[PDB]
Order: structure tokens, then C-alpha cells, then sequence
């Protein structure tokens, strides 16, 4: 059980990571393109709203 | 010297995360338009339960939703006309998870009886009946999620997640190595990976086909109670028992933002994202749910209509509603 | 489309005539934890154990399948009416481990309204375990029973009554009248143990109502 | 990443003195109630003492009352257990546990094994 | 002049203390449904029996006193007399059904949740206002109260006055149903509820106690002495001089009979202060204001 933890730590260390600026701009652009299809961010009118 | 070399391996990942750490997104998203105060009013209110509601899952039709409470009842609602379609009785009174199938034909539930049950509801013979129960866990079940009509992943309180098969009742794979009660799980949009938070302050990315572990994220200081997933598949948010939601990106292997305030001393019990991933819905223990922005931590809106807790929360696949079940037996749909 | 809405409310009101029938059988059955064990000291006489005293249905549930850690599944028993906390009176200081479990149930953020019914079992083996305990609690040698009476030996009575006052120092420190503790002594004569929970759960509902009416 | 690293201990004579210290990194030290838990060889885990998150309430096992004491220092994040007047029945591995949740009156503490917030433990023998 | 302008202020302040206190119970019960319990169905029936008494009996009783002339004829005084006995009898009988609700909740606690549904309470509220309607609108509109001989015949429906000359078969029977039968039940009930809070407080201070816990016997008697006390002190001085007015006349004035009937009217201003002391009600009051 002691050697079964260090074997996992070698697999989680040998990975290729990207920059945080590349990771955040990939996340920020997804909320930029799909912002028009968000009924909670943009309060759509009550004719196309099946709850009012 | 296996523990001595583990400190060299743990410090190898720690300093490698500083190599990719260049700027936080709070300095990157400083030139974006803020959203401001939003106002969600209670549209519907489904009042049919007799005890505390522990889980709900919205069906993929964006119309029906299943809810589970701790009196032994599994009620499939119709969120447009507030009509109870079905009302299934359960064998065990204490359930704490439920899941709607993405084909609409099946429903699942589990709890302190260490058993995931499957109920077939689109039958042409009679009423609803239990299809097949899945008894291989030695701890209470915490979350259930359908992959298709034949595969399900269930996390339990005996430190192990497990991918099952509805036919023949056997476990296909298994996932070990949390050392804590695995309290929740989520699913990817493409359904090839899944995350799972547990009681050792560590979310953990897995693999369905290979059955192995990819990464492990550690940024919380208490037990993780809920988890969700960003809609593009590249990140996830995680709420714990210390009033903090943290957004982890699975391609930089570290945190992005921490959602907290000065005057919140409760814990998160439910986390979900919007359709565009801009709002972060988080249920709390002081009876109200907050609406955090995802890029800035501006704490946009507060919705408060509940009495005893907020135990579960869900957003539809078209993003048209938010339903928050609670410990006062009332579901409320917000818009 | 018009017949679909008529078929919807026909399936609606059929469910409502069953949920209102199941409501009156849900509010007539009293749920009960059992956070001791199935050690047949108070278990074989009384997970689902269902008995019935005076035409009242009780629902006792001994949780055994969970392994060690109880900080996540014990908060699903906050709508219960009472917790039964069977504990052996008589190594590795097994009494203090129960003194800290009772201190954690009493001070939880969700179980702060539930009133514990405390069974101090293993009583018939305490008289043999006292004549040979006092090193685990140094205040036991400086303690004497003030006025209580009606127990055999005076040494085993003071030893038995020390354990009961060890729990009531916690039960009377942060209660604020919302919940009480009901200590008892029993050993294998558990025919008069089913009614002992019945007389104690009857006082739990009465003190719940009297405090709501500001009479207590 | 949370860390509870202990120090001190060793092999002393019966009746001497010791002082264990527990440096805690990864969490806010000021808003958790801390514990000291020992484990004798052959026995299970056994609770010894605790302290509230400001220093007001302090409790002990009765078998270690008078001899031991427990203190905090919330500015340097260290938990102390000053030990006096030891005994051959005091040889144990002393862990430095903590509460699972902040701002919390109770605790559901140490188990058979695999409590998530605990240290490796320094051996104390006489 | 001090008697006209003095009565015109102190009696209109009674109206503003009943119509305000009993609206604050209605707009706090029916608003958000976190305190719409079956027990609170009895209290909201009391606060509408006090509200119709507060804006249709007391403000018209002030106009009758100060003008000293009934300026509404006969088709409205027979209605205003009927709405006075209806509002008084249904208010007293609501305090009984709250008391028997507290009696069965404490004496037999295992047959209270499974026997008192939310729809078995709407039956008893309809049974209160029908029994209170069998003594108010039946014998007055159908003239079953006699309005006896020529000392009261010319002052029955002439003009300018419409008093309450009832005979010996109505002023005795309608005083028993409105007050005296509710008084016998509400003493027998609250003398059994006092002998349960005295029994539980002995068992608390026997098992516990010597841990610094008769000191709380003053708690179980201060509340039961201002529930049973203000009901008796406000209404029993009227229903004594009403049952002796028909036995022997010329002993009670035309001023002390009116004044002892207004001590009962302010009993409907204390009922938002007596039965609404719940902590759920206390947060609900300060949420609606400030
Ligand atoms: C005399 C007047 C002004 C009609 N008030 C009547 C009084 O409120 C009342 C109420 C209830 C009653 O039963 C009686 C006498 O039966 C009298």
C-alpha cells in the first residue's frame, strides 16, 4: 500500500500542462460565444418562456 | 524509503505547477463586462413530498424531473403543469441519490441500503417495477449517473466509485484510491471521463474505459460535498464544507478562481453551472442559494425561498430553469 | 391534445388519493435510530425492526453496514424522534470513546433537536468488574451520591451512578430545553425494555408541545 | 494540500518530560478545534485531549489529567502538548488530528484508520 | 366639554388597535406559507372573527354612543345586532377549539398527528360559525327574541333608538351558549394542561437537577394566567350583569351596561398579543415591517 501511492504519483507528474493564460482564455471564449443562448444570463421575453 | 521519495514526487508536481502559473484569470478577466444583479422569481412550486428532499435530477427532455425524499417516495414531476406523472414507493426509507436516464425510460435510486435499484417506467405491461438491483458496495451510495441505458457509474461511501452494467448485474470496472467517503460525481459531455469529490478534500479525474486515474486536484480544506462540470469539458467547479467554491481546470492541473465571501460560514451542498457557463449556482446551509459569476467573483444574485436547507440543485439542458430541492419538502423552480 | 390533458389530470388525481393515504400512515409511525449494536442486550427483545406498543407503530433502524466514519450519514436522521444509544458500562478506555460520541451528537448543527434515550447496558457484568475503572476517572474517588436511592452493594451503586452523571454533565450544558436525555439501566431482563422506550418517547412529544405553548 | 506534521518525542526515562509540536500548513489554523490522539501498540486509537479554536475550552482524558497540557499559538500555526510525569503505560504514537469542519462545535474524530486529517505520528516511548 | 371629545378619542383608538393587530396576523399567515400549520388554521379563524368585529361593530357602536341617535333605521340595526352576536360568539368558541387543540396534543400525543389532518380542521371552523350562526342570525332576523311588552314595544322599531331588550328565554340561553358553556370547557381544559407541565417539570428536576437545571413553575403559570385570565376578566363582568338584568331590573344603569360591554370588545385586541407569541410569528412580524 505504501508503494501503491508512489506509482500513482509518477503517472500524475508526467503530463503536459498548458499555461493558465491559455487555460483561462479557452474558458473565457466559451462563455463569449454561447452567451446569446443563455436564458438565465439574458432574461428572454415571456412569449418564448414556458414558465410565465 | 517509499515515503521519503514520495515527498520528492509531491514536490515535483508542486514546482511544475508554478512553471505554468503565469497570471490568474482575475487579472485576465478584468476587461470583461460585468453582469450585475440578476433577479430570479419563483415560477412553479412542486408540493408533494412528506420529508426532506435529498436529490433531484432533471430529465434530458427539459420537461420532466425526478425527485427523491426520505419518506420512501420517488415522484416523477412534470415541470410545466406541476403534474405528478408517477409516484414510486421504495423499499428503503433512506435514499440520498436519484438519476433520470438520458433516454427517459429508466430511473435509479440508492441510499443507506448499499443498493442501487433500477426502475423501468416506460413499460407497456403494467405499472412501474424494479428492473434489477445492484448490490456490490459495502457503503452508502451518494451519487448515480447514467451513461446510456446499459451503463451507470455509482459513487459510494466505501471510498470506491464503480462502473456497473444493468444487464447481468456485474461491475464492469472499479475505481479505488480516495480514502474518504466519495460524496458526489459528475460526467463529461462526451462521456469518457468523470470526476468525483470525496471527504479527503480531493477531487479526482478518472477514466471510464481504461479504469485508471489521470489527475488529482487538492485545493480544499474540508470535505467536498458537491461537484459539477464546465459545459465544454475543460474544467469543473467544486463546493466544500468551508464556504468555498473553487474552479479547477484539468489542463493546467490547478485552481483558477475561489468563490468565497467574508460573511459566509456555512458549507456548500449543491453546485451547478448555467448553459453558457457564466453563472455558478451554489446551494448553502443558511437556506438560500447564491448565483456566482464564473469569471469574476462578483456574487451577482441571491435567491431565497427555502426554510430548512438547500440539498440539491439542477439546471435544465436548455438552461431555461433552475430547481432547488430542500429539507422542507418543497421543490421550487426559478427563472 | 385535448384528451392528453384529460389523461394527465386523471393520472394526477389518482396519485393524490394515494399520497394522502400514505401521509396518514407516515405520520402514525415513529422512527428510531439505534446507535448501539445488535448485541442482544436490548436488540433481540425489541436494519428495519418494527414493533407495536399500545397500537402505536415504531420504526427502529440499527445501522450496521457503514464502516467507521459517521459524519455524513448521521445527518440523515434529523427528522427522527429519538436516538437510542445503547452502550456497555464495563479495554483501551471504551467509556471515554462513548463519552465523546455522545458529546458530538448533542452538539451537532442538525441533531441539536433530537433527544437521546441512553441505555447503560452490561449492568450484570459491572458488579464483577468493580470488585477486583477508578484510574480512568480520578474524580470518581472524590464523588458521592447526594440524595438518590432505591437501587445491592453501596460500592457498585456509586460506581453505576457515576456513569449516569458523566453523561448528564453534557446533556445539561447546551440543551436549552429543546432536547433532554433519558438514562436507564438494564441487563438481560429486557422484557421491560420495549415499554421503557414507549414511556420515554411519549414524554418527548409532550415536552415538545409544552415548550411550543411556552409552558416549559 | 493540508499538512499536519508533528515533531518531538523519543526514548526517555519514566518520570521525565517531553514536548510535542504540530506544525499545520494548508488551512486557516484559527477556526478549527484541534486534537491530540495517541495509539498504543496492540490497541486501537484513543483520544487524549483537545482545545477550542481560541484557547477557552480545554478538555482531557481523565487518565492524563493533571500531568499533560495542551496549548495553541494561532499566529505561528503550531499545536503543543507539554508532557510531564510519564509512565510505562504511556508508550504510544501521538497523532495531531483536527476537526473536519470550520466554526463547528462538535467533531466526529479518529476512526479505525484512514481519517483524512491526521499526521504520521512521532513515536513516544519511555 | 370633556365627556364627548374624550370618548371620541379613547374609543376610536380601540378601533385602531383591533383593525391593526388582527390584520398583521392575516397578512403574516397567508403570505409565505412557512407557518400555515393546522394549528394556525384555528388562529386565523380568530383573527377574522376579531376583524369583522373591529370594523363593523365597534366603529358603528361609537357612532351610536356619541350621536345618541341611531341614524340607520330598522333594516340595518337588525343586521348590526346580528353581526355583533355573531362576531362575539364565534370569537369565544374559537378560543375553545384552540384550547381543546392544546388539550389533545398533550394528553394523548400519539393520536394527534395521525388524527388531525389539514382538512379535518376546516370542518370544525365551519361547525363554529354555524353554531355561532344558530344563535345570532336565526333568532334575531326571524324575531324569535321576543322584545317584550310596552316598556320596550314603543322603543322597538319606532325611530332614533334600537336597544337590546331581550326576553327571559333568549337573554339566558344566548348568554349560556356564547360564554358560560365555553367557560366550563376552558377551565376543565387548562386545569389538565397545567397538571401536565407540573408533572413533566417534576421529572426534569428529578433525573436532571443538581446540575443547576419550581423556578419554572412561574413560567407555566404566568402564561396560563394571562390566557385564561384576560379572557375571563374582559368578558365575565358583562355576562354577569346580562344574566341578572333579566332576573331583577332597576339594578343596572344604562351606562354601566354599555361600559361593561366594551371591556369585552377590547378582548379582541389582546388576541393578536396572546396567541401569536410563536418565534415563527415573531420573525414574521418584523419582516413585514421596518
Ligand atoms: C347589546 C349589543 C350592542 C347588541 N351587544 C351584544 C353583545 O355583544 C352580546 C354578544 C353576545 C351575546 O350572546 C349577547 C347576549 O346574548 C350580547
Amino acid at each position: 500500500q505504501a508503494r501503491k501511492l508512489v506509482e500513482q504519483l509518477k503517472m500524475e507528474a508526467n503530463i503536459d500542462r498548458i499555461k493558465v493564460s491559455k487555460a483561462a482564455a479557452d474558458l473565457m471564449a466559451y462563455c463569449e460565444a454561447h452567451a446569446k443562448e443563455d436564458p438565465l444570463l439574458t432574461p428572454v421575453p415571456a412569449s418564448e418562456n414556458p414558465f410565465r | 524509503q517509499l515515503r521519503q521519495e514520495a515527498e520528492q514526487l509531491k514536490n515535483q508536481i508542486r514546482d511544475a505547477r508554478k512553471a505554468c502559473a503565469d497570471a490568474t484569470l482575475s487579472q485576465i478577466t478584468n476587461n470583461i463586462d460585468p453582469v450585475g444583479r440578476i433577479q430570479m422569481r419563483t415560477r412553479r412550486t412542486l408540493r408533494g413530498h412528506l420529508a426532506k428532499i435529498y436529490a433531484m435530477h432533471w430529465g434530458t427532455d427539459s420537461r420532466l424531473l425526478v425527485s427523491a425524499s426520505q419518506d420512501g417516495k420517488l415522484i416523477i414531476w412534470d415541470s410545466y403543469t406541476t403534474n405528478k406523472v408517477h409516484a414510486i414507493p421504495l423499499r428503503s426509507s433512506w435514499v440520498m441519490t436519484c438519476a433520470y436516464a438520458p433516454s427517459g425510460n429508466y430511473v435509479a435510486c440508492g441510499g443507506l441500503d448499499n443498493i442501487c435499484s433500477i426502475y423501468n417506467l416506460k413499460t407497456r405491461e403494467g405499472n412501474v417495477r424494479v428492473s434489477r438491483e445492484l448490490a456490490g458496495h459495502t457503503g452508502y451510495l451518494s451519487c448515480c449517473r447514467f451513461l446510456d441505458d446499459n451503463q451507470i457509474v455509482t459513487s459510494s461511501g466505501d471510498t470506491t466509485c464503480a462502473l456497473w452494467d444493468i444487464e447481468t448485474g456485474q461491475q464492469t470496472t472499479t475505481f479505488t484510491g480516495h480514502t474518504g467517503d466519495v460524496m458526489s460525481l459528475s460526467l463529461a459531455p462526451d462521456t469518457r471521463l468523470f470526476v468525483s469529490g470525496a471527504c479527503d478534500a480531493s477531487a479526482k479525474l478518472w477514466d471510464v474505459r481504461e479504469g485508471m486515474c489521470r489527475q488529482t486536484f487538492t485545493g480544499h480544506e474540508s470535505d467536498i460535498n458537491a461537484i459539477c462540470f464546465f459545459p465544454n469539458g475543460n474544467a469543473f467547479a467544486t463546493g466544500s464544507d468551508d464556504a468555498t467554491c473553487r474552479l479547477f481546470d484539468l489542463r493546467a492541473d490547478q485552481e483558477l478562481m475561489t468563490y468565497s465571501h467574508d460573511n459566509i460560514i456555512c458549507g456548500i451542498t449543491s453546485v451547478s453551472f448555467s448553459k453558457s457557463g457564466r453563472l455558478l449556482l451554489a446551494g448553502y446551509d443558511d437556506f438560500n442559494c447564491n448565483v456566482w459569476d464564473a469569471l469574476k467573483a462578483d456574487r451577482a444574485g441571491v435567491l431565497a425561498g427555502h426554510d430548512n436547507r438547500v440539498s440539491c440543485l439542477g439546471v435544465t439542458d436548455d438552461g431555461m430553469a433552475v430547481a432547488t430541492g430542500s429539507w422542507d419538502s418543497f421543490l421550487k423552480i426559478w427563472n | 391534445q385535448r384528451n392528453e390533458e384529460k389523461a394527465q389530470r386523471e393520472a394526477n388525481k389518482k396519485i393524490e388519493k394515494q399520497l394522502q393515504k400514505d401521509k396518514q400512515v407516515y405520520r402514525a409511525t415513529h422512527r428510531l435510530l439505534l446507535l448501539g449494536a445488535g448485541e442482544s442486550g436490548k436488540s433481540t427483545i425489541v436494519f428495519e425492526t418494527k414493533f407495536q406498543v399500545d397500537k402505536v407503530n415504531f420504526h427502529m433502524f440499527d445501522v450496521g453496514g457503514q464502516r467507521d466514519e459517521r459524519r455524513k450519514w448521521i445527518q440523515c436522521f434529523n427528522d427522527v424522534t429519538a436516538i437510542i444509544f445503547v452502550v456497555a458500562s464495563s479495554q483501551t478506555n471504551r467509556l471515554q470513546e462513548a463519552l465523546n460520541l455522545f458529546k458530538s451528537i448533542w452538539n451537532n448543527r442538525w441533531l441539536r433537536t433530537i433527544s437521546v434515550i441512553l441505555f447503560l447496558n452490561k449492568q450484570d457484568l459491572l458488579a464483577e468488574k468493580v470488585l477486583a475503572i477508578e484510574d480512568y476517572f480520578p474524580e470518581f474517588a472524590r464523588y458521592t451520591t447526594p440524595e438518590d436511592a432505591t437501587p445491592e452493594d453501596p460500592r457498585v451503586t456509586r460506581a453505576k451512578y457515576f456513569i449516569r452523571d458523566e453523561f448528564l454533565r453534557i446533556s445539561t450544558a447546551s440543551g436549552d430545553g429543546r432536547h433532554y436525555c433519558y438514562p436507564h439501566f438494564t441487563c438481560a431482563v429486557d422484557t421491560e425494555n420495549i415499554r421503557r422506550v414507549f414511556n420515554d418517547c411519549r414524554d418527548i412529544i409532550q415536552r415538545m408541545h409544552l415548550r411550543q405553548y411556552e409552558l416549559l | 494540500q493540508v499538512q499536519l506534521q508533528e515533531s518531538g518525542g523519543g526514548l526517555v526515562q519514566p518520570g521525565g518530560s517531553l514536548r510535542l509540536s504540530c506544525a499545520a500548513s494548508g488551512f486557516t489554523f484559527s477556526n478549527y478545534k484541534m486534537n491530540w490522539v495517541r495509539q498504543a501498540p496492540g490497541k486501537g486509537l484513543e483520544w487524549v485531549s483537545d482545545i477550542s479554536q481560541s484557547g477557552a475550552s480545554i478538555s482531557y482524558t481523565g487518565s492524563v489529567k493533571g500531568r499533560f497540557t495542551i496549548s495553541r499559538d494561532n499566529a505561528k500555526n503550531t499545536l503543543y502538548l507539554q508532557m510531564n510525569s510519564l509512565k510505562p503505560e504511556d508508550t504510544a504514537v501521538y497523532y495531531c488530528a483536527r476537526c473536519p469542519a470550520p466554526f463547528t462545535r462538535d467533531c466526529f474524530d479518529v476512526t479505525s484508520t484512514t481519517y483524512a486529517y491526521r499526521g504520521q505520528g512521532t513515536q513516544v516511548t519511555v | 366639554e370633556v365627556w364627548v371629545v374624550g370618548m371620541g378619542i379613547v374609543m376610536s383608538l380601540i378601533v385602531l388597535a383591533i383593525v391593526f393587530g388582527n390584520v398583521l396576523v392575516i397578512t403574516a399567515i397567508a403570505k409565505f406559507e412557512r407557518l400555515q400549520t393546522v394549528t394556525n388554521y384555528f388562529i386565523t379563524s380568530l383573527a377574522v372573527a376579531d376583524l369583522v368585529m373591529g370594523l363593523a361593530v365597534v366603529p358603528f357602536g361609537a357612532a351610536h354612543i356619541l350621536t345618541k341617535t341611531w341614524t340607520f333605521g330598522n333594516f340595518w340595526c337588525e343586521f348590526w345586532t346580528s353581526i355583533d352576536v355573531l362576531c362575539v360568539t364565534a370569537s369565544i368558541w374559537t378560543l375553545v377549539v384552540i384550547a381543546v387543540d392544546r388539550y389533545f396534543a398533550i394528553t394523548s400525543p400519539f393520536k394527534y398527528q395521525s388524527l388531525l389532518t389539514k382538512n379535518k380542521a376546516r370542518v370544525i371552523i365551519l361547525m363554529v360559525w354555524i353554531v355561532s350562526g344558530l344563535t345570532s342570525f336565526l333568532p334575531i332576523q326571524m324575531h324569535w327574541y321576543r322584545a317584550t311588552h310596552q316598556e320596550a314595544i314603543n322603543c322597538y322599531a319606532e325611530e332614533t333608538c334600537c336597544d337590546f331588550f331581550t326576553n327571559q328565554a333568549y337573554a339566558i340561553a344566548s348568554s349560556i351558549v356564547s360564554f358560560y358553556v365555553p367557560l366550563v370547557i376552558m377551565v376543565f381544559v387548562y386545569s389538565r394542561v397545567f397538571q401536565e407541565a407540573k408533572r413533566q417539570l417534576q421529572k426534569i428536576d428529578k433525573s436532571e437537577g443538581r446540575f443547576h437545571v419550581a423556578l419554572k413553575e412561574h413560567k407555566a403559570l404566568k402564561t396560563l394566567g394571562i390566557i385564561m385570565g384576560t379572557f375571563t376578566l374582559a368578558w365575565l363582568p358583562f355576562f354577569i350583569v346580562n344574566i341578572v338584568h333579566v332576573i331583577q331590573d332597576n339594578l343596572i344603569r344604562k351606562e354601566v351596561y354599555i361600559l361593561l360591554n366594551w371591556i369585552g370588545y377590547v378582548n379582541s385586541g389582546f388576541n393578536p398579543l396572546i396567541y401569536s407569541r410563536s418565534p415563527d410569528f415573531r420573525i414574521a412580524f418584523q419582516e413585514l415591517l421596518c
